[PDB]
């Protein structure tokens, strides 16, 4: 869960600074969800269109996963003396000869994740209220003033406290 | 295949008799001899002057190009599709009683 | 309907080669009776012509049936 | 080659050895269904039988239920599941209390507490799977119809 | 014990460092439902077709045999083979190889006995792997371009069915 | 006197009759018997079984089925050398029948007279007199 | 063996047989008598060879008794039928008197019948391989030839120097 908030805090951040070229075209100005819902309303299956980008990234990370869904099975009875975390992966000597990494750098990812987890998730309800993603509901620190208009996402419902019994300021 | 020709599995056919269903010779061997005498074409509207298997075949790739929705009941996918798997399964069936019991 | 023929020297043909195809064929199949001159006699040559009746007549239609006649 | 032996070497129990009885085939089905597989604790094994139980549960509420035609046909649907859940842990629990003496052993399904924990698995397994069946078709607008969607 | 390719996965029971082209690479467990030498036969056997596959999408484009644009005018990857079922080519090429395929399954129920490696038909006319030290590299390089050909037959297959240009064509006009 | 448990059962090829969980949880029951020959009989609980030369052994669920073995191989096959067990699921097994020695349709000495009542049926207590009572109908 | 080198060898042949070539896949010579399959392969061998001539030299010459119809194939059709079923007669009568009576699996090999011989000599091992391999070849050729005269309706050689024309059904 930490792995997967840091790259989504990181994604915020960076898709507020730039994009890459030809995205603008296509999904025009949607950030922080909006762009999930945009893409997936050209997508087969899930609507009309000529893209499969949220549907390459499911097929992939799928796959992955599954093999880690047996890494998981695994070490959960006792078949594996793997440690929590552990696939392997440091192609750059970080930990100087074990991918497991020293005490203090899973220290450091594990506490990073869980203040990535918290911050993905105020970063995502700011925008789901103001519109505005991370760089400018940073800039404006006077907040509710001027929000952008932005579209309901593809779970309208859990908006429906927020007029008639939460206040709606905005 | 939850056992092959070769001795190489545990598979007992019951709770201590060990028996090789031979999966892999069986089926590709009755599939083969099934197969073949059903090429026979026949001018008939069902066989459209195909064999069998040729026009089962055919029926397959023709209702696949219109892929969700299924064949109607007039359509002769279901009469192919019947006649070609009842005696493929009997060729089967003999060819497993065929090869597992007289074994040559 | 399918279309039978007159008789011929043809329908004379298929009928004598079932016959002969029954004997030698039953001499070896049959199981309670010189490849021919061992056991035989008339009620294996009657069964053996019975069988010959029986498939040259099936053998005399089909092919009157497909055209080979 | 004979397939019909008695079962385990015993001529006079009351079971015969058949391919469906005993074969390779059926013993690891058997041996590795989570109320048989080794290594689990009785509470895991309620949790995977009452995932299993709860997930196909709504679907038949949903679809051929009284308020079926109506928007409200999901909602009614899981509704119907977790009364019927609720009705089931109920059966279980009274099942527990008449049929077990109380002793020690927990790690086995036909004990007190083992059955007390198989109770509280299959209780929190089974919402949680009905949960996540509503998750799923409320989402989906495959799951929604039959698959008549892409018709 | 772990997986060489998988490094986070347990190493497969059913497969071994002596099989041409191992890697440690089965993460589904199914190496243990199929019996090993009928996966390796298997494998070999669409390995060399989908060579042949590759091989041939890539010469059809870059030429054509004597007489051959009279019969086939504009398809070109999968239109060829829906037009030459109409002459007589696919049912000759289907014919032989089913005809070799009589064989191949005598040779497969003997692999499966013991007797004969998988995808072994002592085919070795030139003497390539006569060495044997040669023999090991052609083995595991064998398994690597059928793997390939197998992933590069289904790119192409499908790059057509996206553009129908056909793989050359695809690349030359992208 | 004891069950020697290692006697050969007789040849069978298993059935659904036979016994069930109560078997091994409340009590079995067991049949011993000598043949002079290797033949087939009919099985209480099912099809047939062939009776080995020598010492044969079953176990049954319930008593009578013992019982109903033993008659019908005492009428078919002249043997009178059963012996009938009762063994319960603590390994203790009890000597049933013939329970002591003889058959019970045969006279022995040592036997004492249960249940038996010193007037003729007629002379009973009416239900009225023996009301609220303890005391039993059989004068 | 040597033929089919991925195979086992059958190890029911051998060199010495004239004709051998370690060929047997199916294993047939596991099933049936090798005496009774080398005598079936030289007599069908010998009755293709001449039904290749029987085919070839009709197109050229035909007798003057007959009508020789549109092809060698089809003159059965037109010879009368009659005269084929005393052909068939006398070749049975052919089989029941150089076979001395012997006409089943059992019955031949009783007194060492050599599988080729009916007397007309014995010959070298060179001899009888180029007589087998003669004859496999006049069996395959039989069956294009006849097929070929079948689907096209021509005579062999008026089809083979005139022009070629694919075989079409
Ligand atoms: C899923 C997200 C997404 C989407 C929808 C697009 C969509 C597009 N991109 Mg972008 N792109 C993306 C991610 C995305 N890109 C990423 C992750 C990279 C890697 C850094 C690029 C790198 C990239 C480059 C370098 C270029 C585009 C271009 C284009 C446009 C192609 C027009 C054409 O004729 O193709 C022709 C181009 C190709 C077939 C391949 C290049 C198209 C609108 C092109 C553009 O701006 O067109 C106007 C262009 O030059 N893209
Ligand atoms: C080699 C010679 C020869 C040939 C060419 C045929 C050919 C034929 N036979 Mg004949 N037949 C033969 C020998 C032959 N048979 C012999 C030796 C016997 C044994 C006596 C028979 C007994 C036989 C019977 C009893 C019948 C035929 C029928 C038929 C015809 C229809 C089969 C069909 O499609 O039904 C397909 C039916 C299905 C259920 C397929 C599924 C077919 C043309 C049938 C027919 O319609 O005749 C007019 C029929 O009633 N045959
Ligand atoms: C699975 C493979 C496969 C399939 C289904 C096809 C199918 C087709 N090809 Mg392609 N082709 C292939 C492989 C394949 N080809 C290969 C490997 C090559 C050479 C690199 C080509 C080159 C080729 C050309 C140049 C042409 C075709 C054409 C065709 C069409 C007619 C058949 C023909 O004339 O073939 C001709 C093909 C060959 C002569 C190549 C045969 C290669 C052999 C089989 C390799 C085996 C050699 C080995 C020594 C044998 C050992 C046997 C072993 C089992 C013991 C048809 C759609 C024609 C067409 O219509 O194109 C538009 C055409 O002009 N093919
Ligand atoms: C299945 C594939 C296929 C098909 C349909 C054809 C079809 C044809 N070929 Mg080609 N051919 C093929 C494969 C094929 N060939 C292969 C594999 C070879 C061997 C390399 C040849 C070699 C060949 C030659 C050398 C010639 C033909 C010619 C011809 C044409 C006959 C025209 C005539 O007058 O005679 C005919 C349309 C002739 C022609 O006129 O075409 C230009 C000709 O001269 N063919
Ligand atoms: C064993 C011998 C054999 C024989 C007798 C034939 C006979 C034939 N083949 Mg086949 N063929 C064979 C082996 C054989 N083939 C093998 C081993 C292959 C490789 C898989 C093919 C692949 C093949 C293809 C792809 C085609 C034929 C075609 C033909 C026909 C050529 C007609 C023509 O005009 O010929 C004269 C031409 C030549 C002599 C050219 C040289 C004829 C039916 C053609 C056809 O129409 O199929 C029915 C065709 O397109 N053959
Ligand atoms: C040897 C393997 C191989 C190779 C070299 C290629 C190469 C190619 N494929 Mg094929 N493809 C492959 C396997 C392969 N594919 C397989 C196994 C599948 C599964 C069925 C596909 C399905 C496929 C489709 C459906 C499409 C391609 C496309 C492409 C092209 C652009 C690459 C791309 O968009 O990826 C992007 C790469 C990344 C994002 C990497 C990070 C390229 C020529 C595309 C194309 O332009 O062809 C028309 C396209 O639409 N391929
Ligand atoms: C009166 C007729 C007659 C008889 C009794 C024999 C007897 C014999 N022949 Mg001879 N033969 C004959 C006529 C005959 N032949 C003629 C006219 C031919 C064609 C030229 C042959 C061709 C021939 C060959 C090629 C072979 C024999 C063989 C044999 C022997 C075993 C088979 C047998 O017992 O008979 C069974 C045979 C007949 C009753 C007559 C056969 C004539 C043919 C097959 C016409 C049948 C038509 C039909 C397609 C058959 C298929 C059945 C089904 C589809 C309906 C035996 C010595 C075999 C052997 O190994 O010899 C030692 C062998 O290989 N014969
Ligand atoms: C060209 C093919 C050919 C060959 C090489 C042979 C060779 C042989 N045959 Mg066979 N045979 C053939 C054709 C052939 N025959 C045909 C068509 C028939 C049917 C009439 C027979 C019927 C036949 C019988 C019934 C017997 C033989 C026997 C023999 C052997 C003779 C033993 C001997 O004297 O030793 C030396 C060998 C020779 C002197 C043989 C010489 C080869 C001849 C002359 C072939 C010349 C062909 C010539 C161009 C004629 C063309 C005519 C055509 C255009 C119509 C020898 C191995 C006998 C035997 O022992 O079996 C093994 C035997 O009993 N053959
Ligand atoms: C591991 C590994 C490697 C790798 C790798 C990679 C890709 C590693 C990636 C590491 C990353 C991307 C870490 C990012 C963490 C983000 C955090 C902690 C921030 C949370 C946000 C907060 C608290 C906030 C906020 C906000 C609030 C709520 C309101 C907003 O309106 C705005 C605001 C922003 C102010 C490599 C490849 C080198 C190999 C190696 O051998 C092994
Ligand atoms: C793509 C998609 C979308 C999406 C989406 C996403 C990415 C949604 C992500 C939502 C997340 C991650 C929300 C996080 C909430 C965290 C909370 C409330 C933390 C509580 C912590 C506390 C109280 C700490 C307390 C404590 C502290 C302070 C100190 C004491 C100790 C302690 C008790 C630990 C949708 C659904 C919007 C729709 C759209 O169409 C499609």
């Amino acid at each position: 869960h930490g792995r997967v908030a840091m790259l989504a805090a990181a994604g915020a951040i960076v898709q507020d600074i730039f994009t890459f070229p030809g995205v603008k075209s296509v999904i025009g100005d949607v950030k922080m969800t909006s762009v999930h819902d945009k893409f997936l309303s050209m997508e087969a299956g899930s609507g009309k269109g000529d893209m499969a980008a949220m549907h390459q990234l499911l097929l992939w990370l799928g796959l992955l996963e599954i093999a880690t869904s047996v890494a998981i099975i695994q070490s959960f009875k006792g078949e594996t003396s793997r440690g929590p975390g552990e696939f392997g992966f440091d192609p750059l000597n970080f930990g100087k000869g074990n991918s497991a990494g020293s005490d203090s750098y899973k220290l450091k990812e594990i506490k990073n994740g869980r203040l990535a987890m918290i911050g993905i998730g105020g970063m995502v309800h700011h925008y789901l209220l103001t519109g505005k993603g991370p760089l400018q509901f940073l800039g404006g620190i006077p907040n509710y003033k001027s929000c952008v208009s932005h579209p309901d996402s593809l779970l309208p419902w859990l908006f429906k406290a927020v007029g008639p019994v939460l206040p709606k300021i905005c | 295949l939850s056992v092959v020709a070769q001795s190489k599995s545990d598979f007992e056919i019951s709770d201590g008799t060990p028996y090789t269903l031979n999966v892999p010779l069986v089926g590709a061997a009755s599939f083969i001899g099934w197969v073949v005498p059903t090429l026979l074409p026949s001018q008939i509207a069902l066989y459209g002057g195909k064999g069998l298997s040729t026009a089962f075949f055919a029926s397959i790739g023709t209702n696949l190009a219109k892929f969700p929705a299924p064949p109607g009941m007039t359509d002769p996918f279901w009469l192919l599709c019947f006649i070609w798997h009842s005696g493929l399964f009997a060729t089967m069936i003999l060819g497993s009683i065929g090869y597992n019991g007289y074994a040559g | 309907v399918p279309q039978t023929v007159a008789w011929s020297a043809k329908t004379g043909a298929v009928m004598v080669l079932s016959n002969i195809l029954c004997i030698v064929a039953g001499r070896y199949v049959i199981q309670v009776k010189s490849g021919s001159f061992a056991g035989f006699g008339l009620p294996e040559l009657l069964a053996s012509t019975s069988l010959g009746h029986i498939v040259g007549s099936g053998a005399i239609l089909g092919l009157s049936y497909v055209g080979v006649l | 080659s004979q397939f019909i032996k008695p079962y385990n070497d015993d001529p006079f129990v009351g079971n015969l050895a058949t391919p469906v009885s005993t074969s390779s085939f059926t013993k690891s089905l058997l041996s590795n269904l989570p109320a048989y597989r080794a290594g689990l604790s009785p509470l895991l094994r309620g949790v995977e039988i009452g995932l299993t139980h709860g997930y196909f549960l709504v679907g038949p509420f949903y679809k051929l239920g009284p308020l079926r035609n109506s928007d409200v046909a999901l909602l009614s649907g899981f509704f119907s599941a977790l009364g019927l859940i609720v009705i089931l842990v109920a059966c279980l629990t009274i099942y527990g209390v008449v049929s077990f003496e109380e002793t020690e052993a927990k790690d086995q399904l036909q004990t007190a507490k083992g059955w007390r924990q198989f109770t509280s698995g299959w209780l929190v397994g089974s919402v949680g799977g009905a949960s996540f069946a509503y998750i799923l078709i409320s989402n989906i607008p495959f799951l929604q119809t039959a698959g008549m969607s892409m018709l | 014990a772990m997986s060489e390719s998988v490094p986070f996965l347990k190493k497969p029971e059913a497969l071994d460092s002596s099989m041409a082209g191992y890697a440690g690479f089965d993460p589904l467990g199914l190496s243990s439902i199929a019996d090993i030498k009928f996966l390796q036969e298997s494998e070999i056997k669409h390995c060399r077709i989908a060579m042949l596959a590759a091989a041939g999408s890539i010469a059809q484009d870059i030429f054509t045999f004597p007489g051959v644009s009279k019969v086939v005018g504009t398809a070109k990857m999968t239109g060829v083979h829906d037009v030459l079922v109409k002459q007589g080519a696919m049912g000759q090429i289907l014919l032989w190889t089913s005809f070799l395929e009589v064989f191949g399954t005598i040779a497969l129920l003997e692999t499966l006995d013991g007797k004969r490696a998988p995808g072994d038909f002592k085919f070795d006319p030139l003497g390539f792997s006569k060495n044997a030290e040669t023999a090991k590299r052609y083995q595991l390089s064998e398994i690597k371009n059928g793997r390939l050909a197998m992933l590069a037959t289904g790119g192409m297959v499908h790059g057509y069915f996206i553009t129908g240009k056909g793989p050359l064509e695809l690349l030359t006009n992208f | 006197e004891t069950l020697n448990l290692q006697i050969p059962s007789p040849t069978f090829e298993g059935s659904t009759g036979g016994w069930l969980r109560a078997a091994e949880v409340e009590e079995k029951y067991a049949i011993t018997w000598t043949s002079p020959k290797e033949q087939v009989f009919e099985m209480p609980t099912g099809g047939a079984a062939i009776m080995r030369q020598g010492e044969n052994l079953l176990y049954l669920a319930r008593k009578e089925q013992c019982l109903a073995l033993a008659t019908q191989v005492k009428n078919s096959f002249k043997i009178t050398d059963y012996k009938v067990y009762r063994i319960f699921p603590s390994g203790e097994v009890q000597y049933l029948h013939p329970k002591d020695g003889v058959f019970p349709e045969k006279v022995n000495a040592g036997r004492v007279g249960v249940g038996n009542v010193s007037h003729s049926i007629g002379k009973n207590l009416n239900p009225a007199q023996i009301k609220f009572t303890s005391k039993s109908f059989n004068g | 063996n040597l033929a089919v080198p991925f195979l086992k060898a059958p190890a029911k042949l051998d060199s010495s047989m004239p004709g051998y070539a370690g060929f047997d896949p199916l294993g047939c010579s596991d099933f049936y008598d090798v005496k009774w399959l080398q005598e079936a392969e030289i007599k069908n061998g010998r009755v293709a060879m001449l039904g290749v001539v029987g085919l070839l030299v009709p197109e050229f010459f035909h007798l003057p008794m007959y009508t020789a119809g549109a092809t060698p194939y089809e003159s059965y059709t037109t010879v009368p039928a009659f005269a084929l079923i005393q052909i068939f007669l006398g070749c049975g009568a052919v089989e029941y008197f150089t076979h001395k009576g012997k006409i089943s699996p059992d019955n031949m090999f009783d007194g060492g019948r050599v599988p080729g011989e009916f007397g007309w000599g014995k010959a070298d091992m060179t001899m009888q391989t180029k007589e087998i391999k003669n004859g496999r070849l006049a069996m395959l050729a039989f069956g294009g030839i006849l097929h070929q005269q079948l689907f096209t309706k021509m005579g062999t050689i008026a089809h083979l120097t005139g022009g070629f024309k694919p075989l079409t059904f």
